[PDB]
């Protein structure tokens, strides 16, 4: 579950717990997740 | 398509539903949440 | 059983719902919006043009038609846009159901009986209809069956003399200054202050301003020497650009042009005027009923002090041996739409209706054979 | 299938791609270099003029043009070696084959228009061709309906308000400050510190010391102050020849010439002046959602720190009443590219393109006629 | 005996003169000029501002302000500068000697009156005062008792008409299509051809062109056709610089937003329809001699063939069986200064203007009092 820093972006709580147990069962590190689920990357061939 | 065409029709009392006359039968169909089923993008980073 | 529509399309508000409610299902402005800029982005799925709440809503972009005044539907394929939307999206109910009940201004034109009627018959098949004086409704309403009624809306004022559900058609006095010129006299002293209105869409922010500032003076010609003293009579409203205005002597100067219409050219006198005119038209046997039961109506008359001022200048005119009392109760925007309520539902009522066959048969002319 | 090409003319640089991608798949000045010299060896394949990428790497021996400037294509053959150059050699498909959008800047010359169309019709044989104001573009890229787009380009900067997808073509403000009059600025800056650049061959290196080491002032004389006592802002920067530069408070004062034209010369208002002054021109009930969304785009919007810039000196302009936003995407320096590959993929678009078959009928003067 | 001057304060210029005189003495732009660069050439005698014709002559050096706008003075020190240039340097008469007169656009904000006032009687000293609406003068000047008027200035546009000798304040529309307003749609549209206007100094310089190269359509789509279809209506002019231009459609284009508001994005109607609607506010005894007696005022109306198309568009509004004749005399961009001239000639009038005791006893607040 999000929580809307401002209307166009937004932050998982710290230590989330569902987060947490998914990064455990899959594998992945909190912080790849936590990063990538808020983020986004666009790229054009010579910058992103 | 509301005048323009012949199988497309609007129900009577609301703005958002529509009528099509489908093969078996007419059919009334709520525009409530389409948009939210129909989107779908998932992020190749989180792919990745 | 079919309930039936009642529908006060007034002038400025459209008012309506179902007989026997106790306040009305839909409240909207009456005015039709078209765009008046140039469409520039592509596919954004605009709409020709808007009624109510949208066009009120979106008012920047267009120009705002009020398809009536004075009580005369003046533009038909306006006008019509207004109805479709109050049965079919509003209330949400087809009028192809159950009858309707409407409304109107004393006085006004012929051929607006014959043009509704038809209207309501072929276009909207209706399968019967009524038509009644606003200010009869407002007697239901309040409880009473004889009175002085003052329905004072927008569009037009007009005083309707009843003795025990008997009119008096020779004493009825009809005048048409009414909210809609406290608004465009508002704008035409606001302009002194330095804010500006010229435009339809921010006609409807004077339309505001007066709703909440507003009050009515006791008398105006002390508070003309009191705003060269005070600025306690001064108060600041924000306006949706942000901007601050603080506004003085026109609080009682523009609001106040119902009680003395002299200001703008006209011969006529002001709502008092005719309402002591009004009972002077009236018989003798019945004066001191009148005095007695003058009701209050309709959204113009919800000043917080117009009774005191009603009171006092009757009270001037009259003989004060006489007495005068001013009916204003809280509901008073309303009671036009709420006596239509309870008197649609009476079950004695139930014979009046014009019906389509009687239409049919009669063509448009029927309604000044079967009502008033 | 037959996609659109979407080809930003800008003024400098062409960004180039396919309708649906999400940033274009060519990005190169548009720029045309002659050689100065007398070439001077016999038998060695040479070749006349070079287009974007090849007239950036050899700038040494070079001539540099550009045909377009302050949004005006102002040399009709180089213009078309350009284009030339973008569908044969660079996207590498043939124009025949495709429909194209191209971008403009508004309120521009009427036969810009007219010979950008003869040109794709006769020359490149297009099936079918469009022009689109730029700063509309930006808003379906940053994903509103209403707003006030802030686009500035290398060639031209412009304000265009948009509310609920009107363009409110009065307000549509335009100015001739852009990213190549801050680059020549800078040359006229760099000479303080003795460093000279007086040639076309080295004005590209001017514009790429611009790039990386400039930003933006919240409050420009405390800066100034700052900078004028403290050595620790400034930077160094590599020639190609391999000298180094340092530079100190100037690589902030080119950017402030947007806020302060003045330091130029010119009367008019710079950015956020005019931006304020485009929202005043709409009418009043819109004004709060203009002062909510503005959206910078283009890539002369890219120095770090402008984007709290106008948000703080929009608020010294703006109501205290007011909630004032700057919606600044770091992706804006191809807002206007984005902002058209998604157009030219809207379906309720396909109806609105000039096809050759009506050209053929109507000859030159379609495009105000049917065209945007 | 002691004559008036008379100065119109009007907008764009200033035009003034000696009480019963046939043409004002001084005619000049009420303008006023101040240098926007850093001074170069040493121990010039540099001036702080240039007023009047001085500024207009240095105009290239300067940035050029006017303290009007909508007829409302908005920057009060320099319009100080352009009375102070009237009386000392222009008219070159001591103003404490004899009365002087000042003119008004109707409806207009408070402290506009204060201001005109006590700056005649304290700063510049003037014995005795008046200051009028500018539509009765234009009528008082012109010959006749009975009128209506389209009063339209640089700045503003407004109705008010007169029956022998009376005025009727019921009756005002106004409107801020102008002469100025004209001028600055014809920047923006002389930009379709590929010239360009930025400065206070050249938007002075279209004023020119406005003035020689444009004309008003006797019916606007005809001569749009047969200017889109022949060439031969397109003629040509000398820039300051000795460039020539050409102008063909566009020259009737803008000086028929007087007939469409709708070009810069007003909502109301054109001078036609204000004209007709301003009668229609009118009691049925005063429209036909109102119908007959049309005066147009301010210089903003003297275009070649303006007159015929009002002459033409009312007669499309009123009733046919009505007369329409349009009174447009060769003075009527002075006719505001002619009618308070001759006006103020009268041995009668002298009774009327506000003496310096006046103000000394009551204050400047009797002008609220006893204009209009």
């Amino acid at each position: 579950g999000f929580a809307s820093r401002d209307s166009d972006s937004c932050t998982i709580p710290p230590k989330h717990e569902p987060l947490t147990i998914f990064c455990d069962l899959m594998g992945v590190d909190y912080e790849e997740m936590c990063h990538w689920l808020c983020h986004r990357k666009l790229a054009t061939a010579t910058e992103t | 398509h509301l005048n323009k065409c012949a199988l497309f029709e609007k129900p009577r009392m609301s703005n958002k539903a529509f009528i099509i006359k489908h093969f078996a039968d007419k059919v009334e169909y709520q525009c409530e949440g389409f948009l939210e089923k129909n989107k779908d993008t998932v992020f190749e980073e989180q792919i990745k | 059983e079919t309930t039936a529509l009642v529908c006060d399309n007034g002038s400025g508000l459209v008012k309506a719902g179902f007989a026997g409610d106790d306040a009305p299902r839909a409240v909207f402005p009456s005015i039709v919006g078209r765009p008046r800029h140039q469409g520039v982005m592509v596919g954004m799925g605009q709409k020709d043009s808007y009624v109510g709440d949208e066009a009120q809503s979106k008012r920047g972009i267009l120009t705002l038609k009020y398809p009536i005044e004075h009580g005369i539907i003046t533009n038909w394929d306006d006008m019509e846009k207004i109805w479709h939307h109050t049965f079919y999206n509003e209330l949400r109910v087809a009028p192809e159901e159950h009858p309707t009940l409407l409304t109107e201004a004393p006085l006004n034109p012929k051929a607006n009986r014959e043009k509704m009627t038809q209207i309501m018959f072929e276009t909207f098949n209706v399968p019967a209809m009524y038509v009644a004086i606003q200010a009869v409704l407002s007697l239901y309403a309040s409880g009473r069956t004889t009175g002085i009624v003052l329905d004072s809306g927008d569009g037009v004022t007009h005083n309707v003399p009843i003795y025990e559900g008997y009119a008096l058609p020779h004493a009825i006095m009809r005048l048409d200054l009414a909210g809609r010129d406290l608004t465009d006299y508002l704008m035409k002293i606001l302009t002194e202050r330095g804010y500006s209105f010229v435009t339809t869409a921010e006609r409807e922010i004077v339309r505001d301003i007066k709703e909440k500032l507003c009050y009515v003076a006791l008398d105006f010609e002390n508070e003309m020497a009191t705003a060269a003293s005070s600025s306690s009579l001064e108060k600041s409203y924000e306006l949706p650009d942000g901007q601050v205005i603080t506004i003085g002597n026109e609080r009682f100067r523009c609001p106040e042009t119902l009680f003395q219409p002299s200001f703008i050219g006209m011969e006529s006198a002001g709502i008092h005027e005719t309402t002591y005119n009004s009972i002077m038209k009236c018989d003798i046997d019945i004066r001191k009923d009148l005095y007695a039961n003058n009701v209050m109506s309709g959204g113009t008359t919800m000043y917080p002090g117009i009774a005191d001022r009603m009171q006092k200048e009757i009270t001037a005119l009259a003989p004060s041996t006489m007495k005068i009392k001013i009916i204003a109760p809280p509901e008073r925007k309303y009671s036009v739409w709420i006596g239509g309520s309870i008197l649609a539902s009476l079950s004695t009522f139930q014979q009046m209706w014009i019906t389509k066959q009687e239409y049919d048969e009669a063509g448009p002319s029927i309604v000044h054979r079967k009502c008033f």
